[PDB]
């Protein structure tokens, strides 16, 4: 351990953002992207847009 | 499908007890035997 020093994400996937709850997460306001997770049906997305 | 490795990871971290297993296996295994050689040699011994 003390030769390699892997770092390691902790949201790597970009999904487990959907399942934890210490990392707060957020978009611009008034944005396409805001708009964009307002109406995506996908699963995931709408957990975020939940 | 529910292979979905996610969440702590081992690799960027300890051995687990699967690498080690082996040796627990054969201390058991030792301890068994140590108490079956006493048992035989007090089987012997006795009775007499
Ligand atoms: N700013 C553009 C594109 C998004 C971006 O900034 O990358 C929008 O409002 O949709």
């Amino acid at each position: 351990f003390l030769t390699v020093e892997r770092m390691v994400s902790p949201i790597e996937s970009a999904e487990d953002l959907s399942k934890q709850t210490e990392i707060a997460y957020g978009t611009l306001d008034s944005g396409s992207t805001k708009e964009f997770f307002r109406r995506s049906k996908i699963a995931v997305f709408d957990k975020m847009w939940t | 499908c529910g292979a979905k490795d996610s969440g702590s990871k081992e690799k960027t971290s300890a051995l687990s007890l699967s690498n080690v297993a082996g040796v627990f296996y054969i201390l058991v295994g030792g301890l068994g035997l140590a108490m079956l050689v006493a048992l035989i040699e007090f089987c012997y011994k006795s009775r007499a």
